[PDB]
This record gives structure tokens, sequence and C-alpha cells, in this order.
């Protein structure tokens, strides 16, 4: 008793008859190529892929984002051609190529980064650590911002926050000092939120340090809700995860709801739900920038 | 009985202390370094030509067998066979210095 | 599994078979087992010329089987004037191609006997040769 | 539908002497000869050289050089054929034995009645006749010379239409192998010309895209 195929069969497509006139993989690498290109595609049978959990597999995003930076392409196609045709007709980077001594300057790459690329990898990042299901539920912004918040562990020393990096509570016992750039007409809210680690309430977390009203970089000059508080983690459970978060807001807003008091050392009294937060402020609110970073039990 | 000359010949093997040193200066690596690159170019250049040229043949004998298929048939029959001449060929080179 | 639909996604061995004649029809003209001699003086210039003939065969779709060399004929050359003696060496390479038509026959000679090195014979024949 | 059938064929003399090299060309053959006479392990003249030169000089404080001058001697009593035979004349066009380098092809003048025409050679096949048989006759009989001529095959090179009726060029590929020609001065004009000489002196459209199947080198 055979059945009817559904629809492709891998094989069908080549012609067997004549095998001699088909092209071949010479090459272990082009069949590994070739098979990887196979296995990304939504075959018709049961698969590896259906089974394992792909995290949903197909999702429409949610995309709540600063709208993407206008350009256009034939100018940056062409001044690129050009850096091109000064950067390879010089002998010296010829020389310098061939005899295995080249340095690539890390600070450039970091700025290059900053401006194109890297807003789109700290999306997938943020993606990775799941700064996405539990703060704003569906929805993806993509960080179009670059953030720099910073602990100072000494008089010359300073921690850096990148989107992954663990850090620890020690160097958090202090309030972090943040870069990002912005003329004034601006009216910014920043956020620091514990993502695990609530006690009582498995989907809820601790705002940490919320600052709101904020004119382009000056972070003193905005009013401050939760004055800071510095990372409790517990003993037993490892590697909490803390986010910073950015919006941009059209005219002042001022919320009594989320005023705190001054010293504010009770527990119950920071309690958070990003998602409501975000549905009471949603439309003078825009989400910008993103940094978060991962921290485990210390004496401190 | 096949025996090929693919053998490194016996008398070689004590003869090999004539050619032993090497050195070259970064001028002269660079020299043939550059001359090496260039060459690769040129030669991917060259192919490219020839292939054109061979193409262009080929495309003008696909003029032609079309043309004297479709307005005589007698010749589709006639020219497809390969005739009994391309047997016994013999081509000679190039030579230095003419008779 | 037979009943399941789909029963053969393990199939491979039809893909690779692991396991002359000459065909004249007057119209398609397949002529097999051509043998080609390259006779030439020197093992670079044979090697040189054995070579580009093997790879030009590659890229023009014509298929190649059997690409050796020859046993090397060394012609003593006795010089008669008192008495002078020579040692000389005859290199000879077989390029195999087992399949063509009329019209890349054509194509093929000009090809060849335009890019003949300096020094180079050539002799074109059909494939029984023995050694 | 009438169709005058005309063949026509492609004359192709074999290059002689090797042609030059380019500048690059030259530069990579000096490459070359320094690393193939680098990677060369010893010489039988050379080991003879050295250690003789070497035992000598210890045979004193307690052959090759002959060679080379015999060698030296012998290659200047030698005397060569000169590489051009053609730019010396510099004349004929005529000559079949002018270019020794490049591939040449024959060329002749007829003036008809209605027509001025200049003959790449042309041949009126009869339906009857094979192509081959015709190309070969008018070839053969034409040039008024022996001619052993290698065809490569059966199938014809390039085809071309004139058409009033209508009328078909058929052109052809022989390989000359030894020219035997009567008579050079007779009065039939004909022409051994290279490729930048058949650029020239071929007027019409249809020989002017035979040129279009000509082999480069």
């Amino acid at each position: 008793r055979r059945a009817a195929p559904l629809g492709p069969m891998p094989n069908e497509d080549i012609d067997v008859s004549d095998l001699e006139r088909l092209k071949k993989y010479r090459s272990f690498d082009r069949y590994r190529r070739r098979a990887e290109q196979e296995a990304r595609k939504p075959h018709w049978w049961r698969t590896y892929r259906e089974h394992f959990g792909e995290e949903s597999g197909p999702k429409d995003r949610v995309d709540i984002g600063l709208p993407p930076p206008k350009v256009s392409r034939t100018q940056q196609l062409l001044e690129r051609k050009q850096a091109l045709r000064e950067l390879r007709a010089n002998v010296e980077e010829e020389r310098a190529a061939r005899l295995q001594t080249a340095r690539i300057p890390l600070e450039a790459v970091r700025a290059e980064w900053e401006r194109t690329c890297g807003p789109y990898h700290k999306q997938r990042l943020a993606e990775y650590c799941g700064l996405y299901r539990d703060l704003f539920h569906g929805a993806t912004f993509v960080p179009r911002v670059p953030l720099h918040v910073a602990y100072a562990v000494g008089e010359d020393d300073l921690m850096p926050v990148y989107h992954g990096n663990e850090v620890t509570p020690t160097e958090a016992a202090q309030a972090p000092e943040v870069t990002y750039e912005a003329d004034e007409g601006s009216l910014w809210t920043l956020l620091l939120t514990n993502l695990d680690g609530h006690l009582l309430e498995p989907d809820a977390e601790y705002v940490h340090w919320l600052v709101t009203n904020i004119p382009g970089n000056r972070v003193t000059e905005g009013q401050e809700t939760c004055p800071y508080l510095p990372p409790f983690p517990a003993r037993g459970s490892g590697f909490h995860r803390f986010a910073f978060l950015l919006f941009k807001q059209d005219k002042r807003i001022d919320f009594s709801g989320d005023t705190r008091p001054s010293p504010c050392y009770q527990l119950a009294q920071r309690t958070f739900h990003t998602f409501d937060f975000y549905k009471k402020h949603q439309d003078a609110m825009t989400p910008a920038g993103l940094a978060f970073f991962q921290c485990r039990w210390d004496d401190s | 009985i096949p025996i090929e000359d693919f053998i490194t010949p016996v008398k070689f093997l004590n003869k090999e202390r004539q050619r032993p040193p090497v050195e070259l200066p970064f001028e002269e690596s660079e020299r043939r370094a550059l001359l090496l690159k260039r060459w690769s170019l040129y030669k991917q250049r060259e192919h490219e030509m020839e292939r054109s040229a061979i193409r262009s043949l080929l495309e003008a004998q696909e003029e032609a067998l079309q043309e004297l298929r479709l307005s005589s048939p007698e010749l589709h029959a006639e020219a497809t066979k390969r005739d009994p001449s391309l047997f016994p060929f013999e081509r000679q080179g190039p030579d230095y210095t003419p008779p | 599994y037979r009943s399941k639909p789909t029963h053969g996604i393990g199939r491979y061995k039809h893909l690779v078979k692991a396991q002359v004649r000459p065909i004249n029809l007057g119209t398609d003209y397949e002529y097999g087992v051509l043998n080609i001699h390259l006779i030439a003086y020197d093992m670079a210039l044979a090697e040189s010329y054995a070579q580009y003939v093997h790879n030009l065969c590659n890229h023009l779709a014509i298929k190649v089987e059997e690409s050796y060399a020859m046993p090397t004929k060394t012609m003593e050359v006795l010089q008669l004037q008192m008495f002078l003696d020579a040692v000389l060496t005859t290199h000879e390479r077989v390029v195999q191609i087992s399949g063509l038509s009329a019209t890349f026959a054509e194509i093929f000679l000009e090809i060849i006997h335009s890019n003949l090195p300096e020094g180079v014979k050539l002799s074109v024949r059909e494939h029984t040769e023995e050694d | 539908s009438p169709w005058r059938l005309l063949g026509a064929l492609c004359l192709q003399r074999p290059p002689l002497v090797t042609k030059p090299l380019t500048p690059l060309q030259e530069e990579m053959a000096d490459l070359l000869q320094q690393i193939e006479i680098e990677r060369s392990l010893y010489s039988d003249h050379e080991l003879r050289a050295l250690d003789e030169a070497q035992q000598l000089a210890k045979k004193k404080s307690d052959l090759a050089q002959d060679l080379e001058d015999m060698w030296e001697q012998k290659f200047l009593h030698f005397k060569l054929g000169a590489r051009l035979t053609e730019a010396d004349k510099k004349d004929d066009r005529t000559s079949l034995h002018r270019k020794l380098d490049r591939n040449l092809i024959l060329l002749v003048r007829e003036k008809l009645g209605d027509q001025d025409i200049w003959m790449l050679p042309q041949s009126d096949w009869q339906p009857g006749e094979t192509l081959r048989q015709t190309a070969e006759r008018t070839l053969a009989t034409l040039s008024e010379n022996n001619m052993e001529a290698k065809f490569l095959g059966n199938a014809p090179c390039g085809h071309y239409k004139f058409k009033f009726l209508g009328a078909k060029v058929f052109f052809f590929k022989a390989l000359l192998l030894t020219g035997d020609f009567s008579q050079a001065g007779k009065k039939g004009h004909h022409v051994w010309v290279s490729k930048e000489e058949l650029g020239d002196y071929l007027k019409p459209k249809y020989l002017a895209q035979v040129r279009r199947f000509l082999l480069d080198l």
C-alpha cells in the first residue's frame, strides 16, 4: 500500500539519465553548504525544527520603533565606491597586507558599528536574553539611540555596562552616569528595571532607578522618581538581568501614580510591569535606547 | 607493459650538494610578488579574450547551420556527418627558424 | 517505511552510479574515442601543452577519460662526420576524449593547432592502441 | 523560391615562425628562467666544473672552460635563416611566402559585366555536387596550382544570403599543407593577406562577417 507524496520529493528535480553531464560536489565543503541550505527550508514532513521548540517559529512583530533613519542610497554607494578606490590603490596597504602586518583601529570600528549595524545587533542580543518577552511582552523596539551606562568603581576606574556583560553588585552600590546625544528641544525618560528576582510575584519586576523629564543630556536636571537602589540578588539564584530603557516624550509629562517616597526602602513599594507603565504613557512615549547587564550574588 | 618516466633517476642521488643556497632581499621578493599578481590578472583577462573569440566563432557557426538547414534540407542531410578526413590528422607546431 | 507518504527520502544510489563505439547517425554524429597524441621534445613543454589541452577540454564540456604518459622513446644519435654521441629524449602524452560531434570538432581543431607551442607535434587518432 | 547555390572557401595558410613576446610575457619569462635555474640540482658540466676547479688549486698548492669556448665559437659559426622574409620585400601582398608568424588567406579580383567584384574565393555549387566537392574542385581549378589541402570536416564554417530569387554563400575551411603554384605571374589577381589586411581589403558585408569566424591568433 503506497500513499501519494505531498508536493516536492527532495531529489525529484535532478535528471538521472546521463549522470556524467551533471556537475558534482567536488568539495566536502560545498556539500556542507547545500546541506544547511536545505535544513533551513520548511519541509512538509516531520523535521528537527518542528519538535524542538523554535520559539514559536514565525511571529508577526509588533514593532514599536523610533522610525528608520532616512538616507539616499546612491550617495552612500558612490561615496563607498570612492572610499574603496582611494583605500585599495595605495601601495602602503598592499605591501603591508602581503607581509601579514596590519591592524584594524578598534575605536573607529566601534564608531561605525554604532552608526550603522550595531542598532540591529542590539535587537537580537536583547532577543537572546529575552529583554522583549518580559517587558513589552510581544513587541520589538529597534535600539536607534546609543546608550552609555557606567559605574564608577574608583577615582580613575570606570566600569562600562554593555548589553550582555557581567557586573558585580559592588560596582552597582553607587549611582551610574549616562551618555547619549540630543540638542535641547529634547524630552526624555530613562528606566532601570530588574527583570527577574521578584520574590512574591514571578511576572513582576523591581524598578530600581527611574528618571523623568530630561532635556538633552542633562541627567541631574531631570526629575527623579525612584532614587537609586543597588541590585539585591539572592545568594542562591544566579545571574539576574538588568535593563536600561530610554523613551522620547513629546510634551512634558507628570504622573503622580508613579511617584515614590524619597528614601523608599520597602520592596513592595517597588513592583512593576513595563507593560502597564507603557500602557499609561503610550501615546507620548516612544522606546529608544537599550543597555542591559547580568549580575549574580556578591558579598555586599 | 606500461612503464612511465616519472621516476626520479638514481644518478641524481649524491650529486645533490651542488645547489643548496637561496637568499632574497625585500626588493627582489617584492619584484617577483608584483610580477606574480600582475601575471594572474593578465592570464585571467587573456583566457576571457580567447573564450570570447571561440564563443563568437561558434555563434557564427550557429547562424550558418541554421540558415543552411532552413533554406535547403539536403544540406542538413549532407553537412551533419563527420567525414573520413579527420582520422589521420597531423599538425606540427611553429619553428624558430624557417627553411 | 513503505506505507508512509515519505517512503524513499533516504533513496540515493540511483544518484551515484558505481558499477568502444562511435555513433554516426548522419545528423547527430557522435564520434567516440578520439585519441590525441602530443609528441613534443621537452618535458616541460609536453607537460605544458598536455595540461593545456586537458584544461581546455574540461571547460568545453567535452568528456576527457584517460590522460596518461606513453613510454619515452630515447633515440641515441650517432653523429658521423670521428664520432659524437648526443643522448636525446622524445616525450609523449595522451589525451583521450570519449565523445565529440562534427561541429565541436570543427571548433576544437582551430584552438588546438592555433595554440600549438614552438616545437610541438600533434596526432589525432582512434582508440585502438596498445601498451 | 529559386536558390542560386554558391559555395565559398576560407583558405588557411599555417603560421611558420613563432611570434615575439609582449613586454610582460618577457618579464614573466625572465622570472621563470631565474626560478627554474634556482630549483635545479647539480649539473654534469657544473659538477665537473666546480669539483675540478677546486681540485686543481689543491693540486697546485700541494675542462669546463674549453667546453664553453668550443660551444661559443661553434654557435658563432652557425648562420641562421632570417625571420622576416616579408618586410624586406615589403611590397608583395600577393606572395605566399610573406608572413611567417601569422595565418594568411587567399583573395582575388574579378570584374564581371554588371558587377565589380572583390572575391574571397567563391564557388558556384551545383545542387548535385556536394558542398565539399565543389569547394575543392573550384579551389584546385581557379588558383591553377597543385595544392594538398587538409580540410577539417564535412561541416561548413559560415553561411551568407544575398537575396534578390534568393542565393546562398557557404563558407568552408581549408588548411593548406603544400602549395605548388603554377605561373605566379598569371593575370588573375590574388592577394595573400593577414588579419589586418583582411580587414581592409574586404569590401562586401558577407565577407566582413567572414572575418568574424576568422581565427585571430
